[PDB]
């Protein structure tokens, strides 16, 4: 679907803060 | 050299009628057999006079000097019609069609607008007898008709009209209507003008002739509102003519 | 419409354009995260 | 000490970091401008107009020659696909740069070296940065002028049978002409470089701009600034940023009345008709429809004296009548084969009115600039049914919203440079109030 | 002590009663060309071919009108868009009847009034204040660069600016929402929020204020005379106001910081001003406002009338009515 | 009210033999008259050429009549004035002259049918708003 | 234009009256001063 | 003796039949055959004494003929007005929708 | 005389911001 892949890319952005914020990193 | 739009845009030069070199005195032969057309003919105003009123005993006022305040809108041209030769050898022309009217309003001294509308509409216009050749002293004269200023769907104002419109002063409900009736009943004028053009330049190698001109006619009359004044328009002029 | 060999990614490319958005959003996020410093 | 809204004057004097924050936003416009196309071309259909299509991009690449033949018609779609792929892929370039310059790179780069580092107060240093982009964007335009001379040429909305492709042999090096258009008046019937209305003008414009910017950029490499103009600027970056925001409202309130009235370098095939376009196609079309009839429309009074369907201008040319007596100005293909030299020709409009050009009226008659928000075409009154808003209306709107807040963007840097230039930005010093060692006025 | 650095001091001096600065240099001399050929206009010029139908329209006191109907005319649409100086009229009469006088005091008003906000902006500077006040003038500025010029762009006629008058400007606007509907476009509803909250902050700001003043008269007197202008105590208790003004809402909806307050004191109107004067310089490029007409149909097609729809009957009767002579063809494209 | 098969049910040709669309048809033909016809046609009026309009009583009295299917099919294949004396193809959308008007390209057989079926079917449901002009919006 | 004749009577002492009524306050003013 | 010259001519035939000397061409699409072709034609040669005068017209087929025969009881003629015929009005009355 | 009435008032308003400028009260401070 779109929303599929609007889905997969939306998460792209908040899931690179998580990481970051989880292995207390450079933020 | 014949000029492009793009020369000539915005020059005012659009405005006006060709001329020919004062060189231009010849003659221009006419075969009663053959049939002729105008294929162009130009009018150029240069003065608008208009008759002013002398209010005293008849007295006849004058015609009067008006400044325009239209701008260079004033011209007729692309007027085409018949060429017709007469038993008795005067020439007549019969307009057809062409840019054969221009709305004009000069100013009088004192401030009033004179609105017209400059025409030739319907100009049929006849030479003496017995011409065979347009030279440079051939006149042209003849009548014209000069419809309305404004034509039926015209509302004024206050929207009132004639084929569109409200019959009444909607705004004055129980005002008693007798002294509106001038105002509230619109009325199409239809007058006739006159014109004399003068032959003063003529190349007999290709048809053109120019000269002068001189017509009289009405003014606008606010579809019967008010009464007209008589206006007298001067110009040059410009005609080719071809065999039909 | 696209070649037909990348038909398969219509879906992808309705939704392209509106990314760059998506990075003034995560501009937000972003602070948020560190408590807007 | 900037508060977090504004953030990013954090990195005034971070040279590295902001070197990231400008190549990361180079990749963002780079990516939309692929994306875009990509979009446009998934939803393309090539039986319809691009107008009817909301297409803003593709009419930009069809216009450098790319995709169309005679008479703006889509034959190929791949060079469409090309510009946004490769767009697209050089998006992840800039991108990638940009966030290893703004997160892990050197946060300035002057100890780096000496030759990326800079001051914004060394004025010689600045004008070499200047002028290394001066070169660039003069070599821009000379590509340009090589698609247009050498690489297969630009379409021409005004060539002979409809428009097309075509090759410019003889472009205007005549500096008379070129920065003749510099010197008209931007009101009606001149236009300013608004008007310029052949592509002999527009490729000899760019031979002469990409001169200009190289020859500009080589002066500003090798000089400094004479002290006329050190004692007339302000010397900071936030003074830099403001002069070019100035700069870029100006860009944008040209562009909108370019994509407005110009209907060359925007072809009308592509963009639809322009708005004075579209009213003069009205007149024509009703002129042509009552004709027919057998109407002599050179001597047809209207109601208020004037020609119904033909006037004069106030300089004498024969115009169209009615309300579009405001738009005699407008120029076009379909059009001018009507006109003589006094204006609309009365026997031309009576003998040699071509089908095409009947077509031609209808169809941008019927494709006035005009719609609603939600893009119900016509005017504001008329009933849903029409899904259409005209790319004109579409990017003549954007670039005016955009150029207004850029003037404000001005005003508000150029504002706080001279304060912070002067010390006094972040309010009056108590001890120190200027008025109060002033006399009173009265 | 040379001729010019004299010019130059007293063009820039602060002792001067009315400032006058570079930017004044341009502004005076445009503004009082605008300005006495306004009142001179207004007072005696006569009546104007504003739609180019030879149909003149009186706009002056002396041909017939009042304070209320009279105006400045717009310049003829026979011109559309052509600059029309003076010198390129045949007669001051042609000039006046065509409408020159309009595009005189238009172009040197904006003039002047750009003039007026780069000039709040020098003398800013010559004081050592903070600069922005002349951000704020840029909202009505804008404002009236759209209904005097980029509104008669995008139209291609000068004969569609708003009139110079009272009457002449309610004409402008009920054409306008004919046209285009700027009721239903968010710009404009945009601009509406920023004025009546604008209004609104106004009278909350100043009640809140003169609620809390500190007792410093007795009831004999104006309590303005409580504040002497320059004492350098303020004349209010803020945490008074922000007490009565959190209870009547709740605490955080409530300013504690004089700084924060009135920088949204200006922020608002300002913006929405900002969006309503786009609203117009993009309804110029006839990007109108929405149109619901016909959106709701039931199960056999029949339309079901919203209220867009009964605003669209009212749209009507404005489009079919104005300018009633000067429509030849079905369609009103500009 | 709703779209029942008597409204849905229209002239096939001038013998009197009629057809019932489905309301797939209708809507399929409402869509494509939007797609190829709206642009001058919105609401069953001729913005170029506001004389000659699309309600039943106009479309009845053309010549060849157009009051049902076949006579719109066919008209769409080869328009003629409203008299029959003159074919318009270079100056009005038709598969004839789908090579100066492109949007007739893509059209088959049963859009057309689809297309007419719309045009004889609305002014059923919308009766004068059918190409009466703004005096009904 | 046939405006009503009362109009100019009732603008002169709509003018006049309250303005007088405030330069008598004014001037009994400063003269305390 | 101010009368509106419009408002009377619909107090004759012209208020209900298609008045071969004034009515606008328009009104020929209400009968079939009619428009454009025979509606142009009838237009440029007005003005006609009586109705019959149409047959006469120069060029007509008897296609033609027979068309404008079976709709003679739709026509009249009465005398021209100025006020319908000038400015082109016969052509173009500014009615459209 | 409504011409001269309106003028005249417009003109008062005029003459009153001249004053009101000019021959203000003076601020002074403290
Ligand atoms: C540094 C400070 C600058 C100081 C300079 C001050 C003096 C400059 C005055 C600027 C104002 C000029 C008004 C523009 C008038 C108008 O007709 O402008 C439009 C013209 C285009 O003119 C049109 O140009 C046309 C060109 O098209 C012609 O040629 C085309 C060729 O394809 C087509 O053929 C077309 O059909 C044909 O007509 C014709 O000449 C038209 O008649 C003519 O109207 O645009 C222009 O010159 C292009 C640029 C104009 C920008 C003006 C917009 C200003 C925005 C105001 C910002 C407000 C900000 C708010 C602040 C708070
Ligand atoms: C090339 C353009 C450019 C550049 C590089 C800058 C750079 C800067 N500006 Mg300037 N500015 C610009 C244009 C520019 N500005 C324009 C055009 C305006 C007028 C609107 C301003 C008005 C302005 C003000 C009023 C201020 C600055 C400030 C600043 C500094 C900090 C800004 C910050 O951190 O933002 C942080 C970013 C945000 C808080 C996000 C803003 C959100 C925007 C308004 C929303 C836009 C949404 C969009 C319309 C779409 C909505 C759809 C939805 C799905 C989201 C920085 C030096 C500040 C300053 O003076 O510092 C010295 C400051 O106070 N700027
Ligand atoms: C700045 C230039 C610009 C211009 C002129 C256009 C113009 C257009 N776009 Mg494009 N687009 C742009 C930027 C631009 N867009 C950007 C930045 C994106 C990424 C989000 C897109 C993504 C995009 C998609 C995905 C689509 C379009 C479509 C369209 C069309 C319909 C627009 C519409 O209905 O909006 C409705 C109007 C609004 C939403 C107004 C918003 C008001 C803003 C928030 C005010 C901001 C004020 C401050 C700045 C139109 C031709 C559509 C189309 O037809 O595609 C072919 C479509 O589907 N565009
Ligand atoms: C085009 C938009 C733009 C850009 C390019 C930047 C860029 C930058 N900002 Mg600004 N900023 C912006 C918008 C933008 N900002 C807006 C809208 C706001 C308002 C909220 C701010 C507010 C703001 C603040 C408050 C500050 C900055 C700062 C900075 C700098 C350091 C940030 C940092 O270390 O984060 C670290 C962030 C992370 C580690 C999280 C991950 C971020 C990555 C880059 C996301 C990339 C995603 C992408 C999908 C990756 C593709 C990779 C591929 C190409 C291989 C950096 C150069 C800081 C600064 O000046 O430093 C001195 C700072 O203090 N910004
Ligand atoms: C204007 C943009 C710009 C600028 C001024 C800089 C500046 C710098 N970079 Mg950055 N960088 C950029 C863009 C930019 N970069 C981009 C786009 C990328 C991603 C590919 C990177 C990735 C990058 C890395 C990974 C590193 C740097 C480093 C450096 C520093 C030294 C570079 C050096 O010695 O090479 C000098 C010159 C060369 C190496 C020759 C390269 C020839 C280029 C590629 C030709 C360009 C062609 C054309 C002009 C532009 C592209 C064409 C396209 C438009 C179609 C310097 C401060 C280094 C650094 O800071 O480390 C501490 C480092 O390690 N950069
Ligand atoms: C991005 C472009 C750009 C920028 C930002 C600069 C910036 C600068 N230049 Mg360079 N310059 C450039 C391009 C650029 N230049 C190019 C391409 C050339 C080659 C032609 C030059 C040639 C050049 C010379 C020869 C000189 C500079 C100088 C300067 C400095 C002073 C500029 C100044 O006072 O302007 C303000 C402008 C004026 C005071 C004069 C205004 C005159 C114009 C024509 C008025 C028109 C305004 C009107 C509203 C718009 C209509 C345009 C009109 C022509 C129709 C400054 C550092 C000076 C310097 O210090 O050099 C070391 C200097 O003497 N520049
Ligand atoms: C000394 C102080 C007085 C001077 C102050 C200034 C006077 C202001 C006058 C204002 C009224 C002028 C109106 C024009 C009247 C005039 O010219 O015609 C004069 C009109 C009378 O009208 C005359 O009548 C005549 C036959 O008798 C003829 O018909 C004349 O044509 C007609 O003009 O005067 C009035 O009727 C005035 C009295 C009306 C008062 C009752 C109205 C109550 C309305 C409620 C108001 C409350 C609003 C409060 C707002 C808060
Ligand atoms: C403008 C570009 C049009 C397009 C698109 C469509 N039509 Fe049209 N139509 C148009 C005109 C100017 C005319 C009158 C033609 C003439 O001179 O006689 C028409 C006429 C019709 C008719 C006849 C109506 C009648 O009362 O006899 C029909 C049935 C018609 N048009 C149908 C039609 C269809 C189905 C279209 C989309 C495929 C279409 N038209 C498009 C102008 C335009
Ligand atoms: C092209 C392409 C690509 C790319 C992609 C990318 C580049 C992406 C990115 C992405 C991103 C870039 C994302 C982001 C997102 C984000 C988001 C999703 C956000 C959100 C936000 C929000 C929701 C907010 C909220 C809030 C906050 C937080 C705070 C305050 C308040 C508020 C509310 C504002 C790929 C790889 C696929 C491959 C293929 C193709
Ligand atoms: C710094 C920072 C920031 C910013 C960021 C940025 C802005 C960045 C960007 C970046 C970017 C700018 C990115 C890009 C990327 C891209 C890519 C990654 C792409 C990919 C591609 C692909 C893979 C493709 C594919 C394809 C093809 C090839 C063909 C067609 C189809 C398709 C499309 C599928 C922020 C604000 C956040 C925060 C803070 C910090
Ligand atoms: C390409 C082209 C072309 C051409 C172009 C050209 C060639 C251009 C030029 C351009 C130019 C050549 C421009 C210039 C500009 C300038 C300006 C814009 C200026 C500015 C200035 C300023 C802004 C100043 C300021 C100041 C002052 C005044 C004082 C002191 C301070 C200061 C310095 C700040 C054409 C059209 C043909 C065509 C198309 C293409
Ligand atoms: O709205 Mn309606 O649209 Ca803009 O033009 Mn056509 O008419 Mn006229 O002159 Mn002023 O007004
Ligand atoms: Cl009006
Ligand atoms: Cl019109």
């Amino acid at each position: 679907a779109q929303l599929t892949m609007i889905a997969m890319i939306g998460i792209a952005g908040p899931m690179i803060i998580f990481l970051l914020a989880v292995r207390r990193g450079n933020l | 050299q014949t000029l492009t739009y793009d020369d000539i845009v915005g020059t005012g030069l659009a405005n006006k009628c060709p001329t020919l070199d004062d060189t231009a005195r010849g003659a221009y032969p006419i075969d009663s057999s053959q049939t002729y057309r105008i294929a162009r003919l130009c009018l150029q105003p240069t003065t608008f006079l208009v008759k002013e009123e002398p209010k005293n005993k008849r007295q006849e006022a004058e015609f009067v000097p008006t400044k325009l305040v239209t701008r260079e809108t004033t011209s007729l041209d692309q007027i085409q019609g018949e060429l017709k030769v007469n038993s008795d050898g005067s020439l007549t022309f019969v307009e057809e069609d062409g840019i054969d009217f221009q709305p004009v309003t000069v100013q009088m001294a004192g401030g009033e607008r004179i609105p017209l509308l400059f025409t030739v509409k319907n100009l049929v216009a006849s030479t003496q007898p017995n011409v065979t050749s347009i030279t440079t002293s051939t006149d042209f004269k003849g009548e014209f008709n000069v419809p309305s200023y404004r034509t039926a769907n015209f509302l004024d104002p206050k929207g009132r009209g004639l084929a569109s419109g409200y019959d009444s002063a909607i705004a004055l409900p129980q005002a008693k209507e007798e002294e509106l009736a001038r105002a509230n009943v619109k009325r199409f004028s239809l007058t006739k003008g006159q014109i004399s053009l003068n032959v003063a330049k003529v190349d007999g190698r290709t048809g053109e002739i120019a000269g002068t001109f001189e017509s009289e006619q009405l003014s606008d009359d606010d579809m019967g509102a008010h009464e007209p004044h008589e206006v007298k328009i001067q110009g040059v002029f410009y005609a080719s003519i071809e065999p039909a | 419409k696209l070649p037909e060999a990348y038909a398969i990614f219509d879906p992808l490319v309705d939704v392209l354009p509106v990314i760059p958005v998506l990075f003034l959003a995560l501009a937000f996020v972003w602070q948020a995260a560190v408590g807007f410093r | 000490g900037f508060a977090w809204w504004a953030g990013n004057a954090r990195l005034i004097n971070l040279s590295g970091k902001l070197l990231g924050a400008h190549v990361a936003h180079a990749g963002l416009i780079v990516f939309w401008a692929g994306a875009m196309t990509l979009f446009e071309l998934a939803h393309f259909i090539p039986e319809k107009p691009m107008y009817e299509q909301g297409l803003i991009l593709i009419p930009h690449i069809a216009t450098l020659g790319w995709g169309v033949g005679p008479g703006g018609e889509v034959v190929d779609t791949f060079p469409f696909f090309v510009v946004g792929v490769v767009h697209l892929i050089s998006s992840a370039v800039l991108g990638f740069g940009g966030v290893y310059h703004a997160i892990r790179g050197p946060e300035t780069l002057e100890e780096y070296s000496s030759f990326f580092g800079y001051d914004w107060k060394d004025k010689n240093k600045m004008t070499t940065i200047l002028g290394f982009h001066l070169i660039v964007l003069g070599i821009g335009a000379l590509l340009l002028v090589a698609k247009a001379m050498f690489f297969g040429g630009l379409y021409d909305t005004w060539a002979p049978g409809g428009g097309d492709v075509r090759v410019i042999t003889n472009p205007t090096l005549d500096p008379r002409v070129i920065f003749g258009y510099l010197l008209k008046s931007p009101f009606g019937g001149e236009g300013w470089i608004v008007s310029v209305n052949n592509l002999e003008d527009v490729v000899g414009g760019h031979i002469w701009i990409g001169l200009i910017c190289i020859a500009g950029g080589i002066w500003h490499i090798l000089t400094t600034p004479f002290g006329w103009a050190r004692r007339a600027f302000i010397w900071s970056g936030e003074a830099y940023l403001s002069y070019s925001l100035g700069a870029l409202s100006m860009m944008g309130f040209i562009a909108t009345c370019f994509v407005w009235f110009n209907n060359t370098v925007y072809p009308s095939e592509f963009y639809g008709p322009t708005g004075p376009e579209a009213s003069q196609a009205q007149a024509m079309t009703f002129l042509i429809r009552d004709q027919k009839l057998g109407a002599n429309v050179g001597s047809a009074q209207g109601p208020t004296g004037l020609g119904k369907y033909l006037m004069r201008s106030p300089t004498g040319e024969i115009i169209f009548g009615g309300e579009t007596m405001r738009f005699w100005d407008f120029r076009g293909p379909w059009l001018e084969p009507l006109r003589g030299p006094n204006g609309l020709d009365l026997n031309k409009i009576k003998n040699d009115i071509q089908p095409w050009q009947e077509r031609r009226a209808a169809e941008y008659m019927t494709h006035a600039p005009l719609g609603s928000l939600n893009s119900v075409g016509g005017v504001a009154t008329e009933i849903n049914s029409v899904n259409f808003v005209s790319p004109r209306s579409w990017l003549a709107t954007s670039h005016f919203v955009l150029a207004f807040f850029f003037l404000v963007g001005h005003l508000w840097h150029a504002g706080r440079a001279r304060a912070a230039a002067a010390g006094f930005e972040k309010g009056i010093d108590r001890e120190s109030e200027p008025v109060l060692s002033m006399p009173s006025l009265d | 002590a040379n001729l010019w650095e004299r010019f130059c001091n007293w063009v820039t001096s602060t002792d001067n009663r009315l400032y006058v600065g570079w930017f004044g240099v341009i502004m005076i001399p445009t503004l009082l060309a605008a300005t006495i050929c306004f009142v001179i206009a207004f007072i005696a010029a006569p009546p104007v071919d504003i739609d180019g139908i030879r149909e003149p329209v009186s706009g002056s006191l002396l041909y017939g009108n009042n304070i209320i109907t009279g105006a400045v005319v717009p310049s003829s649409n026979a011109i559309g868009l052509h600059f029309y100086p003076i010198w390129e009229a045949a007669s001051l009469d042609e000039w006046l009847y065509n409408g020159g006088p309009y595009q005189l005091i238009i172009f040197h008003f904006l003039l002047g009034a750009s003039c007026y906000m780069g000039r709040q902006w020098e003398l800013s500077y010559r004081l050592g204040m903070r600069p922005w006040i002349c951000v704020a003038y840029s909202a009505p500025l804008a404002s009236a660069f759209a209904v005097f010029l980029i509104y008669p762009i995008g139209q291609g006629s000068f004969s569609d600016g708003m009139p110079l008058g009272i009457s002449g400007t309610f004409n402008f606007m009920i054409v306008f929402q004919a046209e285009h509907n700027i009721l239903m476009h968010p710009f404009h509803q945009l601009g509406v929020a920023g004025v009546f909250g604008g209004a609104l902050f106004c009278a909350m700001h100043g009640s809140l204020v003169t609620s809390s003043l500190i007792r410093e008269t007795t009831e004999t007197e104006s309590a303005n005379y409580g504040y002497k202008f320059g004492q350098e105590e303020e004349t209010y208790n803020i945490v008074a106001a922000h007490g009565y003004f959190g209870r009547l809402i709740f605490q955080y909806a409530s300013f504690n910081n004089s700084r924060s307050l009135h920088f949204f004191l200006a922020a608002w109107p300002v913006v929405g001003v900002w969006f309503t004067a786009l609203g117009i310089s993009t309804m110029a490029f006839n990007l109108n406002g929405f149109n619901f007409n016909h959106s709701v149909i039931d199960a056999k097609g029949n339309v079901i009338n919203t209220w867009a729809d009964i605003i669209n009957r009212a749209n009507l009767g404005m489009e079919v009515m104005h300018e009633r002579n000067a429509h030849n063809f079905p369609l009103d494209l500009a | 009210a709703e779209l029942t098969p008597e409204v849905l049910t229209v002239p096939l040709n001038s013998e009197g033999k009629t057809i019932t669309l489905t309301e797939k048809q209708y809507l399929e033909g409402k869509r494509l008259f939007q797609y190829a016809c709206a642009s001058c046609h919105v609401g069953g009026i001729t913005k170029t050429n506001p004389s000659l309009d699309l309600r039943t009583e106009t479309l009845a009295l053309a010549t060849p009549p157009r009051d049902n299917i076949e006579g719109l099919v066919d008209y769409m294949k080869n328009p003629t004035t409203y008299d029959g004396e003159q074919e318009i193809a270079e100056v009005h959308p038709s598969l004839r002259s789908a090579d100066i008007f492109p949007k007739m390209r893509n059209l088959t057989e049963k859009d057309l049918v689809a297309i007419a079926g719309h045009i004889l079917v609305e002014p059923k449901i919308l009766g004068d708003k059918w190409g009466g002009g703004k005096v009904y919006y | 234009m046939e405006v009503n004749q009362l109009g100019l009577i009732a603008t002169a002492l709509f003018v006049l009256v309250p303005s007088v009524f405030l330069i008598i306050l004014y001037v009994q003013t400063e003269s305390q001063q | 003796e101010l009368v509106n010259v419009v408002d009377e001519k619909l107090g004759t035939a012209y208020g209900e039949k298609i008045d071969l000397n004034n009515t606008n061409i328009a009104a020929f699409i209400q009968y079939r055959g009619l428009y454009p072709t025979l509606a142009k034609l009838i237009v440029k040669n007005a003005p006609y004494e009586s109705v019959e005068d149409v047959l006469n017209i120069p060029g007509l087929t008897e296609r033609q003929k027979q068309i404008l025969r079976e709709n003679l009881e739709h026509f009249t003629v009465t005398e021209v007005e100025t006020a319908l015929v000038e400015g082109g009005d016969r052509y173009n009355n500014g009615l459209y929708k | 005389m409504e011409t001269i009435t309106y003028v005249f008032i417009f003109a008062c308003i005029i003459a009153l911001f001249f004053f009101a400028i000019f021959f203000r009260e003076p601020p002074r401070i403290t």
